[PDB]
């Protein structure tokens, strides 16, 4: 069955293992023995004779040269099934919530092929997530990949927690959260939030979300294989159960960065900015497996870090290429005080089409984007000269633009600790009606301070009336 | 069942023959150093024993770097690699029409096998200065902005360069959806066989693209060739050469063909992956040296053929994205340098309001008025000169430098023609309606008419002219030139419609 | 111009007196100096200047 070979060279993940009789194929799971915890290595390149270049997933400390390694002869088989809901696991398949082992029946392998072109769903139902900036300018696709770009401290995680606490209540389909390279603090808070919110249930077999965590304390081989873990769990729940799953993968730049760290150790020539040459195709296979198919639906919201706010970096650029709804959770609009600081110009969605979202939503959205682009040109002129150089047309555009730009902001339910407001769930027709009134210009007398952290437009009218009454 | 039986047992010859092989060294990441093939020829399709092709590049005295066409798990160290015996080739026919074909020849769409007849080598040499003749036919796209400022020639290459998410693939699909009315017509010279090579995209975008083309009934010009993200880097590398070879088949038979190379930068980055894995030295932005030679072969496979060589044309239009609008990057400078026509989208006009978002003066078509109809040439040259005047006077009089009657005339005509050039997605119009509407815009009759009202003017004007003026548009499109009686008739109809527009 | 919020305040006061003289007054035919006053009055009282 297995083949016993010998470690002869060790760098992190990159462990050159010598096989002389039983060399295994690429993408294999072979365990190092003599260890406290099972040290699953992953066979890649055979380089010389004997030389499987494995990537090592755990504590590399203590790997003596010439050490015996048992090759199991398969890719990384992990537990899947309905026995993994409400149960944390890490990339080997091991349960790390100390409740016991997985009592499932079948294993699914971490490494698989994408669904072919022959069977692909082409239907697009609008996912309305109760957020004004999303449902107005880049509305989500129920059955398409959704991406939350942004820098450090821009509100990606808070927006994910809004997306769980808003959409995950609706889908009866089994959700899957995959944390890759993020804070273990956030995975802990999310696990206790899923316990208290009833989304998982530690006394019954009727929990709803599975959890995979490969957090940022992990060596790079581990973090390069977490998205694959949570994705083959959610790919089981798509294929052989037929459910409408959600897949919340935070933060896919950690996957790509762990790939770059391993590849810098793997002896491949460095590509552009400092990444690997296989940035397009490794992320290509991993993103093509995240797809809605005929057999079932995936709605996959994934948070995608950008390094040093560069959208021209290769990993965010190819991730813009691999998506159906982007949302550029910028930072400068949070310097202005708007939370989430979603750049809505650079955020688009594939589903915005007048033959899909209707003519009213499309006209309101494109008018909002027009007013904000005219405001960007005019804020160049304003930043140099001032607002006393503009005409009546230009000043009405600037005033309507600041009103709209404050009205895009809303308070979320999960970020009620930072702000003071409660969680506002804005329906779709109230978003269209509010932005349509502000765009048509019926509110040329309310202050712009009355549209900040508001929600529905009647709350904006009430905030202006309460502001005038407290000034009375 | 029984027919399946007999085709299985008669089709495979099982004709064993002694054959050159060689064992495999390091099978790294889709690259395989193969020791032994001392008679392999450079850039040759070779075959790994698990049933999968690879392409032999980088012939060295040690070993041959074969780069695989697909997955890497299915290859070990020490297995055979059989020479197929010929350069990698693409099966081309006219029964390949309307069928999504994976990058070599393998039709992965679930509609049976391809009924090909004419195998063709994919790395062929492009025609020389004698077999080519110049652009003559007006390659129309249905976009008002393209066909009135940067017109395409049947015989030509013309970029669609922009930044991400601007409307470039949408311009390419407007170009595709226009040519239905020329396929189902009468003249063979008008008819279209196009090849949409989608490089490095995602499979659901190609699936919804095929949905839009089938719902628009596009599947007789079209040949969609998908080398998506999950495909290997040589499938993404080799896919636009395959579409070029299919276009060369149609061209050398004498049928007017085109190829849209969607996301050609993905070919550039897949070939960067291939060179850096085959250990070639990196050049600039880690792209190697011959990326310009790559795209230069790929894009100079297209110009009009001589009248003694069938008369078939090829129109190469590759789509390329920059990052942050940086035209000075390596791949945009190379691919601007090889092409001549290029359509520039800046994106700030997409968020400002014009669709399709050609931001313009950067965009140029070197074949110019030679690739227009006679009517559009008679109308839309003064439009381009007026837009140049308008852009420069608005650029220095941003603040109101000097406003005489001439400057407000320039800004009035410029803003009104700017709202002429707006056009909705997936709605291409024919050349005669374009001549009619740019006649209504440039030759007076719209200069003092409240620029927000131009779009309803467009809708009601096209409704009017399609309502009771179909034979006159037939006269315009079949006579070529817009005649003087048709000129004064268009003057009278636009005056009557100005009355009915202020009615 | 190029001098701040001068003409804004002047146009505000002028049209406020014009709206106050719209009721119970009729002949609000006006005179003005400079390009900026007629340039801020091409829209609301473009008849009455
Ligand atoms: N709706 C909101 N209201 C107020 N603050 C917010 C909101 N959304 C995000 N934030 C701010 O963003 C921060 C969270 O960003 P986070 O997504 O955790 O960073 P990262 O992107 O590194 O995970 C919080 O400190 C919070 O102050
Ligand atoms: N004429 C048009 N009218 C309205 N929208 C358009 C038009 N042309 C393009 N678009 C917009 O462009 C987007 C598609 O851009 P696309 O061509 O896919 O760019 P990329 O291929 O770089 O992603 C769509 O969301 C569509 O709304
Ligand atoms: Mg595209």
């Amino acid at each position: 069955g297995g083949a016993t070979g010998r470690i002869v060279a060790v760098i992190g993940a990159v462990v050159d293992v010598q096989f002389d009789e039983g060399l295994p194929p690429i993408l294999n799971a072979l365990e190092v023995q003599g260890r406290e915890t099972r040290l699953v290595l992953e066979v890649a390149q055979h380089l010389g004779e004997s030389t499987v270049r494995t990537i090592a997933m755990d504590g590399t400390e203590g790997l003596v040269r010439g050490q015996k390694v048992l090759d199991s002869g398969a890719p990384i088989r992990i537990p899947v099934g309905p026995e993994t809901l409400g149960r944390i696991m890490n990339v080997i398949g091991e349960p790390i919530d100390e409740r016991g082992p997985i009592k499932t029946k079948q294993f699914a392998a971490i490494h698989a092929e994408a669904p072919e072109f022959v069977e692909m769903s082409v239907e697009q139902e609008i996912l309305v997530t109760g957020i004004k900036v999303v449902d107005l300018l880049a509305p989500y696709a129920k059955g398409g990949k959704i991406g939350l770009f942004g820098g450090a401290g821009v509100g990606k995680t808070v927006l994910i927690m809004e997306l769980i606490n808003n959409v995950a209540k609706a889908h009866g389909g089994y959700s899957v959260f995959a944390g890759v390279g993020e804070r273990t603090r956030e995975g802990n808070d999310l696990y206790h939030e899923m316990i208290e919110s009833g989304v998982i249930n530690l006394k019954d077999a009727t929990s709803k979300v599975a959890l995979v965590y490969g957090q940022m304390n992990e060596p790079p081989g581990a973090r390069a294989r977490v998205a694959l873990t949570g994705l083959t769990v959610a790919e089981y729940f798509r294929d052989q159960e037929g459910q409408d799953v959600l897949l919340f993968i935070d933060n896919i730049f950690r996957f790509t960065q762990a790939g770059s760290e391993v590849s810098a150790l793997l002896g491949r020539i460095p590509s552009a900015v400092g990444y690997q040459p296989t940035l397009a195709t490794d992320m290509g296979t991993m993103q093509e497996r995240i797809t809605t198919t005929k057999k079932g639906s995936i709605t996959s919201v994934q948070a995608i870090y950008v390094p040093a706010d560069d959208l021209t970096d290769p990993a965010p650029a190819t991730t813009f290429a691999h998506l159906d709804a982007t949302t550029v959770l910028s930072r400068a609009i949070a310097e202005l005080g708007i939370y989430p600081a979603v750049d809505p110009l650079d955020s688009t969605s594939r589903i915005m089409d007048p033959n899909i979202v209707g003519s009213e939503h499309y006209d309101v959205a494109r008018g909002v984007q027009k007013i904000l682009q005219d405001y960007k040109s005019l804020q160049d002129i304003i930043a140099i000269l001032g607002m006393d150089e503009l005409s009546e047309e230009d000043k009405l555009t600037v005033s309507r633009a600041r009103k709209i730009q404050r009205f895009l902001s809303q308070p979320f339910q999960v970020a009620e600790v930072f702000t003071g407001h409660l969680g506002k769930l804005v329906p779709l027709k109230e978003t269209i009606k509010g932005f349509q009134q502000i765009l048509a210009g019926e509110f040329d007398h309310l202050p712009e301070q009355a549209f900040y952290m508001v929600g529905p437009i009647e709350e904006a009218v009430a905030k202006a009336d309460k502001l005038a009454e407290e000034h009375s | 069942v029984s027919s399946i039986l007999e085709e299985r047992i008669l089709g495979a010859d099982t004709s064993v023959d002694l054959e050159e092989t060689g064992r495999v060294l390091s099978i790294g990441d889709g690259i395989a150093r193969v020791h032994g093939l001392r008679n392999v020829q450079a850039e040759e399709m070779v075959e790994f024993s698990s049933g999968l092709k690879g392409m032999s590049l980088n012939l060295e005295p040690d070993n041959v770097g074969v780069v695989v066409f697909g997955n890497d798990k299915l290859i070990k160290e020490g297995d055979i690699v059989k020479r197929t015996g010929a350069i990698v080739d693409v099966p081309v026919g006219e029964e390949l029409l309307g069928r999504v074909v994976d990058a070599l020849g393998n039709a992965i769409d679930g509609k049976g096998p391809i009924g090909s007849k004419a195998r063709r080598r994919v790395g062929l040499k492009a025609p020389g200065i004698i077999p080519r003749i110049s652009v003559r036919e007006p390659m129309q796209t249905g976009i008002k902005a393209v066909d009135s400022l940067v017109p395409i020639g049947r015989g030509q290459r013309e970029l669609i360069i922009g930044d991400r998410q601007t409307g470039k693939t949408s311009i390419a699909i407007d170009t595709i959806i226009n040519q239905k009315r020329f396929n189902d017509g009468t003249d063979e010279k008008k008819k279209l066989y196009c090849i949409y090579v989608a490089i490095g995209q995602k499979r659901s975008t190609v699936a919804q693209l095929v949905k839009r083309l089938t719902d628009a009934d596009a599947m007789k010009y079209t040949i969609v060739v998908s080398a998506t993200a999950s495909d290997a880097a040589p499938l993404q590398y080799l896919a636009p050469y395959s579409g070029c070879s299919m276009g060369e088949y149609f061209r050398d038979n004498g049928k007017h063909a085109l190829i849209i190379y969607d996301d050609l930068s993905k070919q550039a980055v897949a070939y960067r992956q291939m060179s850096l894995l085959l250990r070639r030295p990196p050049g600039r932005e880690a792209y190697p040296g011959d990326v310009f030679y790559l795209h230069s072969r790929l894009l100079e496979r297209a110009a009009k053929m001589n009248d003694a060589f069938g008369g078939g044309s090829l129109t190469a239009l590759p789509v390329i994205e920059t990052q942050a609008g940086d035209v000075s990057a390596y791949i945009p400078t190379n691919v601007i340098s090889i092409t001549d026509g290029q359509i520039f989208l800046e994106t700030e006009l997409f968020y400002k309001g014009i669709r399709p978002a050609i931001n313009v003066g950067l965009s140029v078509s070197r074949v110019g008025s030679a690739a227009q109809t006679r009517a559009m040439k008679q109308v839309a040259g003064t439009m381009k000169l007026e837009l140049a005047q308008y852009r420069e006077v608005a650029a220095f009089a941003q603040f109101g430098s000097d406003l005489d009657a001439a400057t407000q005339q320039l800004l009035s005509r410029g803003v009104r023609l700017t709202e002429l050039l707006k056009q909705g997605q997936y709605s291409p119009m024919a050349i005669e309606e374009q001549v009619a509407v740019i006649y209504a815009g440039v030759r007076g009759y719209l200069d003092k008419l409240e620029p927000s009202k131009i779009t309803k003017f467009e809708n009601a004007f096209l409704s009017h002219v399609i309502s009771q003026h179909q034979t006159l548009l037939g006269k315009i499109r079949t006579d070529g030139k817009i005649s003087e009686e048709a000129d004064a008739k268009l003057k009278e109809i636009v005056t009557n419609f100005l009355a009915g527009f202020e009615a | 111009g190029l001098c701040g919020a001068i003409h804004s305040s002047v146009a505000k006061q002028m049209k406020s007196e014009a709206a106050n003289l719209a009721a119970a007054g009729k002949e609000v035919k006006i005179i003005g100096v400079g390009d900026k006053i007629r340039s801020i009055l091409h829209r609301t009282h473009s008849d009455q200047f």
